[PDB]
């Protein structure tokens, strides 16, 4: 047993700015925080105005308790592993809302040494640490 | 300074005062105590205190740099377009959440108590709970 | 306090550009889509709100969108508005991330407003559109300008890592200099109670900020000692500003390159000479009037004989005092500064003399007999001049006695009242402005370098294109001046550009110039000019303001640039200026150019026995008016050498905002804020940066930047990096009219380097969900960084709460 309501609670109003509803571009910062990804139409059929309930019933159906970050690594494939600037070269490139300062941070977490490459599986392992 | 004994000769239990007895005494005194203050004089004395050791608790409880522009600092935070109010759910979530955090229905009572409107003029909110 | 005229001006600078892509291949709204729209009742309710956030409501069509208003706040209501009325969004962007109002996605004007509204709003009153710099008037000290703000602006190795600040275009200017030793001018311009004052004092500030000292100290403090003495005899407290410059200012200043003043001239022009004599309700007249009579000792008002603040005819008694304004410790300052200028007690002394006695004349009461002297006033009179150095007796038959020259004989005669009234505000005047300007004249001679400026860093704080309600002869001079300083941005922008082009071997046949020389021309141009027929009119001996209008719509048929007025077409004329159509009114023009101090009565002054009285018309000349003698003529000469000047230097451009009305800190009025950044081409600045060859980039940069576009051209260790971009670019799909390699560059055009966004983009698809989680578990973190600064303050709230609950 392991309840992560008072966190996806937290979440929401961090993202709603204290507000009970969330605007949609919000929603899916949210829920992404959370390693939940939809496709296209299940982004399509969400309630126009989505309140807390709504994200916590959400959240409790689509979180991946087993494995949370499954988008950065799953563990039931194997294939992990990227040279520093290429990582930070796609992060530039998907247009991040992420700084410099924000991607440093991640970068000497993730990887405490200054090894060449970053491993996906130790960028999932530090950020559900986070959660 | 008589009230000071007086309050304390009221919850006294073998010439010592509990914490929560003597944070109580405190509020009856017009002093806002935090968990913060309450764990300094643990950290020293316990959860008793001599009529010193509570004493030393008041004057730790005085908080001089308590006025409008400190206290609103995290309803600010939160006020994007910069109106000056946040309605009662934004605060009533903050207050809520985070901290010394208040119960749903204490969080709903001291807002309901200030304003009857749902925006409230969180610089007014503050002012009020200070007197 | 928003005008309707603000409203139908605000809405003809908005333009819809940017077509709006809120559907998707399927013809399905994008869930969540968020415009910028001007429909809502929002905007009808607020006039300081002209856009509103809304999304795409799921079902709408392309020829006309469903949307819900989401900020501000609203009812849930769906509406239809045209496409022509939305605009794209900058959605999920920090405003605070970077500096340049041109490294947005959008720059649409909803998109640019916000983007200043919300720096704005956190405290960053400074914002870049290239080579503009722009300030917004915060009105309360953010204290960003302190000396610790000096030394990090200063002090600090890499430059780029510092956020736009006035310290930034000083560092620039100052570095530029000494680099190539080449001349500089900052040019600080806006509004009035724009900042202007503000940001300039701020530069001399960091000038005067000397890494190991300045054994120049004595010549700095005098420069900086103006500031206080400009301020006191040359600004105001008018309704729109408590401390309005009633002046154009430049300065010449030698800095080393550690900091420290060294040498430097200041220039004060079109000094406002009707407000000696009269000021409107809620203003008042210069500083000094009520420095000097609010803060002299008894001593120097029973010597001077002076009288109350509110005894006065030249100052009006009901706006006397002004909020935050302590006029006597003012006063101790301007003595002090003074002195620092390195004048003597005797000196201030004569200063102040003459001061008192331009206040004592204006209390003079004349009556008709022809004029006199009201009898009970004589004395009035005798201590006015003896306090002005000049010819009691002398100074009373200029004033009194006529000569007119009918036929080719001189008759003696006699002025009635109202024209004795017109000499005696007008010996007030003309006494007040030379003394400003014997002032600065002395400060010059003990400031400036014996053999001239080699290399000078130039300022200039002049009042940015006026457009009232009644526009006269000083807001068509303001309006000159700034067509000049427009003529030189568009200049330097194109001489930059074509210069980075040729550098580069890239086509300098493509790029763009909007020149200003028709109305430079149609104002200035000799014989066929505004200007030209004002002289003409004002040396013609029947000349009149109806003339002068006739005269100009009779021969300035050729450009469209003059237009006579459809309201009284006589009297009023409108010029197609750089920032819009701008209607003057010619009534008194001619009485207003001839406002200069007749012959008799200078020679009277010239024969003073007081050498700085003496010095006040040093070398006037003697005279009906000749050319050279009328406002407008000695103005456009002035203008010529301060451009000729400005022309040989590097140009710097503060562009200051006025984002309200009221002078209150965090209110943003948007009609009135878009007004600006129009008029003070902000948003041409973005267009001009946006055309042509926009995204340049070194080989190694644009490789790093489009990589992935085709990874395997780029990781290619045997082709050059040259080579390697030639490949990407060929292989991606863009046009050749799209991108061109220079020697050290890739040059892409705007919508080449956005397409090619899309390509890395297309080519990514595989780390779309990856990197989304990345970024939004950081994001995460870093808002609840953001709580936790001030849960130490919540903490405070909370036990106050409970503090309230025990009293009950
Ligand atoms: N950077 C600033 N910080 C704080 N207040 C400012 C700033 N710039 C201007 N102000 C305020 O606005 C007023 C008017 O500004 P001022 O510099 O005189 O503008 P301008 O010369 O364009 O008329 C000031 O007297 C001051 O109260
Ligand atoms: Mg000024």
């Amino acid at each position: 047993a392991s309840d992560m309501e008072e966190k996806f609670r937290e979440a929401f109003i961090l993202f709603s700015s204290c507000s009970d509803h969330i605007e949609m571009y919000k929603f899916f910062e949210l829920m992404n925080s959370f390693g939940i990804i939809l496709t296209n139409d299940e982004k399509a059929a969400l309630p126009n105005d989505i309140n807390m309930d709504y994200w916590l019933n959400f959240a409790k159906k689509h979180y991946n308790y087993e494995q949370p970050f499954k988008h950065i690594n799953n563990v039931n494939e194997q294939n992990v592993q990227i040279k520093i600037d290429n990582f930070l070269g796609i992060m530039k490139a998907l247009d991040t809302r992420l700084t410099e300062s924000d991607l440093n941070i991640l970068l000497q977490i993730t990887n405490p040494e200054n090894k060449s490459t970053l491993n996906l599986k130790t960028v999932s392992q530090k950020l559900t640490e986070s959660i | 300074e008589s009230d000071v004994r007086i309050y304390f000769n009221e919850k006294s239990s073998g010439g010592k005062i509990s914490i929560d007895n003597a944070s109580y005494n405190a509020r009856k005194l017009g002093l806002a105590p935090s968990s913060i203050d309450e764990k300094k004089i643990k950290e020293l004395y316990g959860d008793n205190l001599t009529y010193e050791q509570y004493l030393e608790y008041l004057s730790i409880c005085v908080h001089d740099k308590d006025n409008v522009e400190e206290l609103i600092k995290m309803f600010a935070h939160f006020d994007n377009n910069c109106t000056g109010y946040l309605t009662k759910s934004q605060m009533k979530n903050i207050l809520t959440t985070w901290g010394d955090a208040l119960t749903d229905q204490e969080a709903i009572d001291a807002l309901n108590a200030f304003s009857s409107e749902d925006n409230i003029d969180y610089k007014l909110f503050c002012e009020d709970i200070l007197q | 306090a928003v005008t309707n005229e603000e409203i139908k001006t605000a809405s003809k600078i908005v333009r819809r550009v940017s077509n709006v892509e809120a559907f998707d291949k399927s013809g399905s709204v994008f869930k969540g889509y968020q415009i910028w729209t001007d429909i809502s009742p929002t905007i009808e309710n607020d006039p300081n709100i002209m856009f509103v956030k809304c999304v795409v409501q799921q079902g709408s069509k392309k020829e006309k969108l469903t949307v819900v208003q989401i900020d501000p706040p609203g009812t849930g209501t769906p509406y239809d508005i045209d496409p022509t009325h939305a605009w794209n969004c900058n959605s999920q962007v920090d405003p605070m991330s970077f500096g340049d109002i041109g490294l947005l996605n959008h720059t649409n004007i909803p998109c640019v407003l916000d983007f200043l509204k919300h720096r704005y709003l956190k405290n960053q009153i400074y914002t870049t559109a290239v080579p503009l710099i722009v300030a917004i008037n915060p009105y309360k000290d953010l204290g960003n300008t302190t000396n610790e703000w000096i030394r990090r602006y200063r002090d600090t190795a890499d430059h780029t890592k510092l956020p736009p600040h006035v310290f930034t275009c000083a560092r620039e200017a100052l570095s530029n200099l000494h680099g190539v030793n080449k001349s500089q001018t900052i040019i600080v311009s806006g509004e009035s109670g724009a900042g202007k004052t503000e940001a300039t004092k701020q530069i001399m500030r960091y000038f005067a900020s000397s890494k190991s000292g300045n054994m120049d100290l004595r010549i700095q403090t005098a420069i900086m000692a103006a500031n206080p003495v400009l301020e006191a005899f040359g600004n105001a407290k008018t309704i729109r500003n408590n401390n309005s410059s009633r002046f154009g200012r430049f300065m010449q200043l030698v800095i080393s390159h550690e900091g420290g003043i060294r040498y430097g001239s200041v220039v004060a022009f079109l000094l406002e000479k009707s407000r000696i004599i009269t000021q409107d309700d809620n203003e008042r007249s210069y500083h000094i009037f009520y420095q000097f009579l609010k803060g002299a000792n008894s001593t120097m008002k029973s010597k001077f004989g002076l009288k109350g603040v509110t005894e006065y005819k030249l100052l009006n008694p009901n706006s006397t005092e002004v909020s935050g304004v302590d006029d006597v410790k003012d006063f101790e300052e301007v003595i002090e500064s003074l002195k620092n200028m390195e004048l003597s007690e005797s000196d201030i002394e004569v200063i102040f003399s003459i001061v008192a006695g331009i206040l004592t004349l204006g209390n003079v009461r004349l009556i008709e007999k022809a004029a006199a002297i009201m009898d009970e006033d004589m004395g009035v009179f005798n201590k006015a001049c003896e306090l002005m150095y000049l010819d009691p007796e002398l100074i009373k038959r200029e004033i009194l006695i006529k000569v007119t020259v009918a036929g080719g004989t001189k008759i003696e005669g006699r002025w009635n009242k109202n024209d004795a009234e017109v000499l005696k505000s007008s010996l007030c005047k003309a006494m007040y402005e030379k003394l400003f300007l014997w002032i600065i004249r002395h400060l010059n001679s003990r400031i400036e370098p014996e053999g001239g400026f080699k290399t000078f860093m130039g300022m200039l704080d002049i009042f940015g294109f006026e457009v009232f309600k009644n526009n006269s002869l000083e807001q068509l001079f303001i309006n000159i001046t700034n067509e000049m300083l427009q003529k030189n941005f568009v200049d330097i922008v194109f001489e930059r550009e074509s210069k980075l082009y040729k550098d580069e071997g890239i086509s300098t046949a493509e790029l763009k110039y909007t020149s200003n020389k028709e109305v430079i021309n149609v104002l200035c141009e000799k014989g066929k000019s505004v200007l030209s027929y004002l002289e003409d009119q004002c040396l013609a001996p029947g000349g009149t303001d109806e003339k002068f209008v006739s005269s100009c719509a009779t021969n300035l048929k050729e450009n469209n640039k003059f237009t006579p007025a459809k309201v009284a077409s006589n009297k009023n004329f409108i010029i197609q200026h750089t920032i819009g159509p701008i209607q003057y009114c010619a009534e008194s023009f001619l009485l207003k150019n001839k406002d200069v101090l007749r012959g008799d009565l200078v020679e009277v002054i010239k024969d003073s026995p007081n050498p700085i009285v003496q010095q006040l018309f040093e070398g006037q000349v003697i005279e009906k008016i000749a050319k050279g003698s009328l406002i407008g003529s000695q103005f456009l000469n002035q203008l010529t050498s301060l451009m000729n000047l400005i022309n040989s230097t590097e140009p710097h451009f503060i562009r200051c905002i006025k984002p309200n009305e009221n002078k209150k800190p965090l209110e943003w009025c948007e009609p009135k804020i878009l007004i600006q950044l129009h008029a003070l081409s902000i948003l041409e600045a973005l267009v001009l940066r946006q055309l042509g060859y926009s995204y340049r980039r070194t080989f190694e940069e644009f490789l790093y930047q489009y990589k992935f576009v085709d990874i395997a051209a780029a990781e290619d260790s045997s082709v050059e990096n040259q080579n390697k971009c030639v490949n990407i670019l060929k292989l991606s799909g863009l046009s050749e009219s799209m991108y061109k390699i220079g020697k050290s560059m890739v040059f892409l055009k705007q919508e080449g380097a956005k397409i090619l966004t899309k390509i890395q983009r297309e080519k990514l698809v595989e780390w779309e969900n990856c990197v989304s989680v990345i970024e939004a578990a950081i994001l995460k973190h870093k808002y609840k960084q953001k709580v936790n600064k001030n849960i130490p303050s919540l903490l405070r709230v909370q036990a106050h709460i409970r503090k309230k609950m025990v009293a009950q």
